[PDB]
RNA sequence: AAACACAAA
RNA sequence: AAACCAUAGUUAUGACGAUUGCUCUUUCCCGUGCUGGAUCGAGUAACCCAAUGGAGCUUACUAUUCUUGGUCCAUGGAUU
RNA sequence: AAUCCAUGACCAAAGAAUCGUCACAAAUCGAAGCUUACAAAAUGGAGUAAAAUUUUGUUUACUCAGUAAUAUGCUUUGGGUUGAAAGUCUCCCACCAAUUCGUAUGCGGAAAACGUAAUGAGAUUUAAAAAAAUUGUUUAAAUCAACUCAUUAAGGAGGAUGCCC
């Protein structure tokens, strides 16, 4: 990898170390896509690596989604997030935590979205180079129907 | 029996030659900078007799002769710069070297003439004519943002 | 047998079994051998084998059409089979004096 | 222990399975992309709206790599859906000597996370 | 993939600085070439024999890519190459090459004479010979020499642009092109762009066509236009790097 | 062009 | 409103380069001979071309404008 | 009369094969294919390293599927396909214990203006060729060869004749 690009900008990361990436996401493209100023909600950031435990993921998730106080009007949002093949566990934890609390007469709502990140690595002969993207998923999940993030460019589910 | 035939489709694409003017480095931008428009001065008439004036002037008498037999412009409209040369698939080569050969238009001048697809059947033609103008789309939208 | 490089099998295909000497030139032709231009490039001399080294025929020689390539449905022998320390077998034809590269899976039948 | 895996389940009317590319493990990426393509262009010919893209485990990847090359390649609203899948695995249970391939063969479900991805024209 | 190594660059010696006009119109041709379709590009610098070299490593060459065509080989997605010819003619004020091939990419030259064909073909290292297409060539080509400079790995260089400028040199271009194709005998024939103005530039199929016509075989054109030039770029690279 | 016909020639 | 489907498939089936083999002729050797071997050379044919698939029949081809096998109460020369 | 040599006439068979190359996140003069989605890491995977916590539990930093996939690439073949693609020739390409060619008819064959086998005869004086298709000549007319028409139902048993015996 020579270089990582996102929304048309070069970045400092590096694929293989986790940290950099999570924090990234965590800190720019959750920003640029909702905004948590001129609302009333409590967003929980969560980002998933493939060395996390499913149980402890799991046991951390269901304790995030009940940590705000519920009195004044406050709409707790907990959004997920993992990059490249750590996006399989994330869908897991994801799956696993649906099945293990939708069991009690509860829905949970769903919003989904799909970015990529543009690396760049040098071809088999000296004079090409390859573009790769590493796909970002970011869902976003609460037990209120209505949000008043900026959700239009998401998916309901 | 079939007479074996060989279309030629063909591009005018004019340099933006003004070195006073600063330009945009980019895909999109050289992409319209260099397909702009024809000149109103431009038919299918006018372009055959070029191309006919320079076979002859290029190659000579006989080379405009064997050439000449069955050289006939099928489709062109000035809106897109896009034509279709018919020849023989014995010409094809005769043709193709003429059109790179073509200097200037006898009122335009500063324009280059690009063969972009040559294939023995219309059809195949403007399935790559199509997917061309698709093509274009592409990055004009990317740009726009 | 199946084909994974460039190559065409017919029935009544004969198996012969990779030499030690020209052992690395296979292995650099399976990884990848390109052109300065950036396509493949399989246009050079082959390390034409012995004789002794037939290990096999092929029965049904028919291009795969469910994968993409060449496959080769030959029987091999077992010491032979256990002689080499890699799956890497040549095939050739019965008129063309080509030998491609391949790799063989056990059938149970 | 010696434990097999078949296929997953699939009923699919008559146009579910045209507009939809299975992505498996080993399939390439411009192969992938040729089909998607083709399944575009064919499928307000077959009638519908979108293309479905399912895939499962390994290819799950890949799968979200094909997403987000049409998502700005050529502009196209995408959907990403995360469903459940059952799989049933025949393994053997210990209850002279026999043929491996037969013996007792007992089914047991397994579910697997999948993501189903949806493309517009 | 697509190599074009012969685009000229305004400035001829060392005393001449050069204007933004030219580079304005260097910028036009590079950017014509990318709209028509090519992958490589390696700019051309012509500079005389007699002329005196600097003692100079960060000088030697007045190109600067990085400051000028590092933008636009961002923005556009090309590469640049730096290639200098050697106008040679008398056996005198010379025997410098261990500079002059380390800092610039790709050594080229330009024998006028009978005796600059000897000294190319013997005591240069380099990697291809182009002639003055435009004027009459020296004395005469033959198999001597071009066979024993091909067969080290000398190629010769045809400038298909040099046609496009007036009626009068076609005439002399092409009967020293026919002569070099029948005395190289159609092996070590590379092809390239002395095209300074973005209205003499062409595609691929119309010079595929011309070089076809002049005596060019259809496999040769496209397998030496394409792998030779690939292979003069990465030997320039070696050379350069190690 | 090909391909078709209780045609037409 | 589709039934759209060819180990060519709808006026397409390109461009040259390289190798072996095939027919005659001017050469040298072992054993006469041997789809025995190597140089100096010429030629690789014609009818002709698919438009949904298969079978039968008839009709066009092979003279330095490639070839192969057999037959002839056809003639020409020689021996018994 | 036997054999050999050379020419001519007539019948019959087949239509040499192999390798490499041709710009554009798409291309070529064209075509097809690389989709029954999983690496038992979902019975809420397996472990290591540090802090704190009276062990549990929790927060950070890592390892394991390695025969690993490798970004418009990659493999294949295309005008006589088990010789004529040519031809204003024939026929199959739903069935019918039956007004539906219920046709056990020389043999093969679903059918075919379809292939072939034994014998006898024939030439506008003939069953029919001369004064539906096809073909420049377009069967024969000393003998041979070629065309046309007229008869010969399948299997088992007995006797006679001829051959090795
Ligand atoms: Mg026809
Ligand atoms: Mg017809
Ligand atoms: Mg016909």
């Amino acid at each position: 990898i020579n270089g990582v690009y996102y929304n048309e900008i070069s970045r400092d990361l590096d694929i293989s170390s986790s940290t950099q990436c999570l924090r990234f996401l965590k800190e720019t493209v959750i920003p640029s896509l909702a905004n948590n100023g001129n609302n009333s909600t409590s967003i929980q950031y969560h980002g998933i690596s493939k060395n996390d435990n499913i149980k402890k993921s799991v046991n951390k998730l269901d304790k995030q989604i009940n940590m705000a106080d519920r009195s004044l009007g406050l709409q707790q949002v907990v959004c997920i997030f993992s990059y490249g093949p750590h996006i399989q566990k994330m869908l897991s934890i994801l799956e696993i935590f649906k099945k293990g609390y939708i069991k009690n007469n509860k829905k949970i709502y769903q919003w989904n979205k799909l970015t990529s990140f543009d690396i760049k690595r040098e071809g088999r002969n000296e004079l090409q180079e390859e573009r790769l993207k590493v796909p970002i998923l970011v869902t976003l999940v609460s037990d209120s129907e209505i949000i008043d993030l900026n959700l239009h460019s998401f998916t309901k589910q | 029996v079939r007479l074996k035939s060989r279309y030629i489709l063909f591009e005018i694409i004019f340099p933006p030659t003004d070195t006073n003017v600063e330009e945009s480095v980019s895909k999109a931008d050289i992409l319209l900078s260099h397909h702009r428009a024809s000149p109103a001065d431009v038919s299918i008439k006018s372009i055959l007799q070029e191309i006919r004036r320079s076979l002859s002037l290029n190659l000579g008498d006989y080379g405009s002769a064997k050439c000449n037999s069955l050289l006939q412009l099928k489709y062109f409209s000035n809106k897109t710069s896009t034509g279709i040369i018919r020849c023989h698939r014995e010409d094809c080569d005769l043709v193709i070297m003429a059109l790179m050969l073509m200097s200037k238009i006898g009122d335009v001048d500063g324009l280059i003439v690009n063969p972009v697809k040559v294939s023995g059947t219309i059809k195949k033609i403007e399935q790559f004519a199509m997917r061309r103008n698709s093509k274009i789309l592409n990055i004009i939208k990317c740009s726009q943002s | 047998c199946t084909l994974l490089e460039r190559g065409h099998p017919k029935d009544n295909a004969r198996i012969y079994q990779v030499p030690e000497k020209d052992l690395e030139h296979w292995l650099q032709l399976a990884k990848g051998v390109y052109r300065p231009n950036g396509r493949k490039d399989h246009d050079l001399k082959i390390p034409l084998p012995e004789v002794h080294d037939l290990i096999g025929f092929i029965t049904s020689g028919t291009y795969h059409l469910n994968c993409g390539n060449g496959m080769g449905i030959g029987f091999i022998d077992h010491h032979a089979a256990i002689r080499q320390p890699t799956r890497y077998v040549l095939i050739r034809n019965v008129g063309t004096n080509t030998y491609r590269l391949g790799e063989w899976s056990k059938i149970s039948v | 222990k010696r434990v097999t895996k078949h296929p997953s389940l699939k009923t699919l009317t008559h146009k579910q399975i045209h507009t939809t590319i299975f992505v498996k493990s080993t399939t390439p990426y411009v192969s992938a992309l040729k089909r998607i393509n083709k399944f575009l262009d064919s499928v307000h010919k077959q009638g519908s709206s979108y293309v479905a893209v399912l895939g499962m485990g390994k290819a799950v990847e890949k799968t979200l790599a094909l997403g987000c090359h049409f998502q700005d390649q050529k502009n196209k609203k995408i959907e990403v859906y995360t469903k459940t899948i059952e799989v049933l695995d025949e393994v053997i249970t210990e209850g002279s000597d026999v043929e491996d391939d037969d013996k007792e063969t007992q089914l047991k479900k397994r579910a697997v996370s999948g993501v189903e991805l949806r493309i517009y024209v | 993939m697509l190599v074009d190594l012969n685009v000229p660059w305004p400035q001829n010696s060392y005393a001449d600085k050069v204007t933004s006009q030219a580079v304005n119109n260097l910028i036009k041709t590079l950017s014509t070439l990318h709209m028509l379709g090519y992958t490589h590009i390696a700019i051309n610098f012509t500079v005389n024999h007699s002329e005196k070299f600097p003692n100079d490593v960060k000088l030697l060459n007045p190109i600067d890519i990085k400051r000028r065509f590092g933008e636009l080989m961002d923005r556009t997605g090309l590469k640049l190459y730096s290639r200098i010819t050697l106008i040679i003619d008398d056996p005198s004020k010379g025997q410098s090459l261990s500079k002059i091939s380390q800092a610039f990419d790709i050594v080229a030259a330009l024998p006028i004479s009978e005796k600059g064909l000897t000294l190319s073909t013997t005591n240069l290292d380099i990697d291809l010979l182009t002639f003055q297409y435009g004027s009459r060539l020296p004395t005469f080509l033959k198999h001597k020499s071009i066979c024993s400079c091909v067969n080290r790995g000398v190629k010769l260089e045809i400038v298909y642009g040099y046609a496009l400028r007036d009626v009068q040199a076609r005439r002399q271009f092409v009967s020293n092109v026919r002569s070099v194709i029948r005395s190289s005998r159609s092996r070590g024939i590379v092809i390239g762009s002395g095209a300074m103005s973005p209205l003499e530039c062409r595609n691929i199929l119309g010079v595929t066509s011309l070089i076809k016509n002049l005596g060019l075989p259809s496999d040769r054109c496209s397998k030496a236009m394409g792998d030779l030039a690939s292979l003069v770029l990465l030997n320039g690279r070696l050379r350069n790097k190690s």
